[PDB]
């Protein structure tokens, strides 16, 4: 009765990780992530990939 | 009383696996070019990446397009591999349109200037019904490193109409690089050092140009250790006071009491400067009325008073 | 009376009025952000005594004087995004919206 017209507006945005973030396995380990770090500063084999 | 690196024997596995090898090292400066190349070369290298795109009938990335077999997310993130060489320009826009059956790939962009795709074969979308077409408009521009599409603002300073797609940019064409040290091979010298590295790069940028460039990169920088050596803002004020529009008895009284600027003024609390000789309370009430007419109330608090 | 829906709104600029089409709704897929003005809404108040300064004040101004208020849908601070869908609903009888 009281209501003549609705409108609704939908946002959509997109949340990429960070380091307050907290992620988890699936076998009860979870944290939350402290330095998002460079390709370069990461530990690298002897094929060289990170 | 070092020997020099020189890069030799070169040798290109496939479009964007390479090799390169520096002969000649002396004992401990293996490990540490290595590390250093491989930092500089993973960390800045220059390259081009698509930068955003306007499709014809898309409005925003969440939405779909009819005959076209992925989302418009999907066909962003797909762009965002695109790997292009251009030369002597940064904002080359190539428009790519096509219709039919099956996969649309970077073959069928139009054929710009100077413009090179390194793989023609790389889909970007699918189209599934025969009277259906897409088109669009890719801008590919160069930069250096990582630079998310939200992060920029500059691009907002000029409005963008609705419909333009910002994707993240990249611009690092270096995906992999690893390194290795061997004896060489000289005999006449006791002992020496020689480099092998190994860069998976998406062919934008040829292997001996990427190691002049974090040699260059490197040099540049440790120049820098060479020579050592080494061992009251608003507008309203700073204001003339004689544009207040006072009164003539004030006039004196001001010029008296070495108030030349409006600043000044604004910082005296109203009991203090009834001392001055013939100020007069409704003489007064005049000077706060045109202060109120500015917004200055009369006892402020500055910090700093310079002579301008 | 009733509360109507209209890109018009008083008392605010082009500048919020940009991404809002002829029925006063955003275009799908403006990028939002803080405190956009989403639907632009404007609530009726009274007044049956037209003062001599609100007689005046109908004739610099339009008909309306700005007497009419505005609730209108601002996005709440701290979201942003891009408009995805409008689900305009309208009531039987009443006119329906150009959207």
């Amino acid at each position: 009765p009281g209501v003549l017209k609705i409108v609704k507006v939908y946002l959509a945005v997109k949340r990429r990780i960070q380091p307050g973030d907290k992620m988890a396995g699936r076998h009860g380990n979870k944290g939350v992530i402290s330095k998002i770090n460079p390709i370069e500063d990461m530990p690298y084999d002897e094929n060289g990939t990170p | 009383e070092f020997l020099k690196p020189r890069l030799v024997d070169i040798e290109q596995v496939s479009s964007t696996h390479a090799k390169v090898t520096l002969e000649p090292l002396e004992r401990g400066f293996g490990h540490t070019l290595g590390n250093a190349l491989r930092r500089i070369l993973l960390s800045s290298m220059p390259g081009c990446a698509v930068t955003e795109v306007e499709i014809d009938g898309v409005l925003h990335e969440y939405s779909t397009k009819e005959g076209v077999q992925e989302d418009i997310l999907e066909i962003l993130l797909n762009l965002k591999g695109l790997a292009v060489r251009v030369q002597g320009k940064d904002e080359v826009i190539l428009t790519l349109n096509k219709s039919g059956i099956g996969p649309v790939t970077a073959a069928d962009i139009t054929h710009d200037g100077d413009v090179e795709i390194v793989k023609p074969q790389h889909v970007i979308c699918h189209l599934t019904d025969e009277n259906a077409s897409i088109s669009m408009r890719i801008k590919v521009q160069r930069g250096r490193g990582y630079v998310p599409a939200s992060t920029r603002i500059h691009s907002e300073e000029d409005e963008r109409p609705i419909g333009r797609l910002l994707v993240d940019a990249c611009y690092s064409p270096v995906e992999r690089i690893a390194y290795n040290v061997e004896a060489a091979r000289v005999e006449q010298r006791t002992d020496l050092d020689k480099l092998v590295i190994e860069m998976e790069t998406n062919g934008t940028i040829d292997p001996e140009e990427a190691i002049r460039r974090a040699a260059t990169i490197l040099a540049e920088q440790l120049e820098a250790f060479v020579d050592l050596r080494d061992v009251e803002f608003d507008p309203i004020l700073l204001r003339p006071v004689d544009d207040l529009e006072l009164t003539v008895r004030s006039a004196n009284c001001l010029k008296a009491e070495a108030i030349h600027y409006i600043g000044d003024l604004v910082q005296r609390t109203e009991v203090e400067l009834l001392k001055t000789p013939n100020l007069g309370k409704k003489s007064l009430t005049e000077i706060k009325d045109v202060l109120a007419s500015r917004g200055l109330s009369l006892g402020m608090r500055l910090e700093n008073w310079p002579p301008a | 009376g009733p509360e109507e829906i209209t890109a018009d709104i008083p008392n605010v600029g082009e500048a919020a009025l940009s991404k809002l089409d002829e029925s006063g709704i955003v275009y799908i897929g403006a990028e939002v952000t803080g405190g956009d003005i989403l639907v632009g809404k404007v609530t009726p108040k009274g007044e049956t005594q037209l003062t001599p300064e609100e007689k005046l004040l109908r004739a610099i101004f339009g008909e309306k004087a700005s007497d009419v208020k505005d609730s209108s849908l601002r996005v709440p601070n701290g979201v942003s995004g891009t408009v995805i869908d409008v689900q305009v609903f309208t009531r039987d009888g009443v006119e329906k919206d150009k959207r």
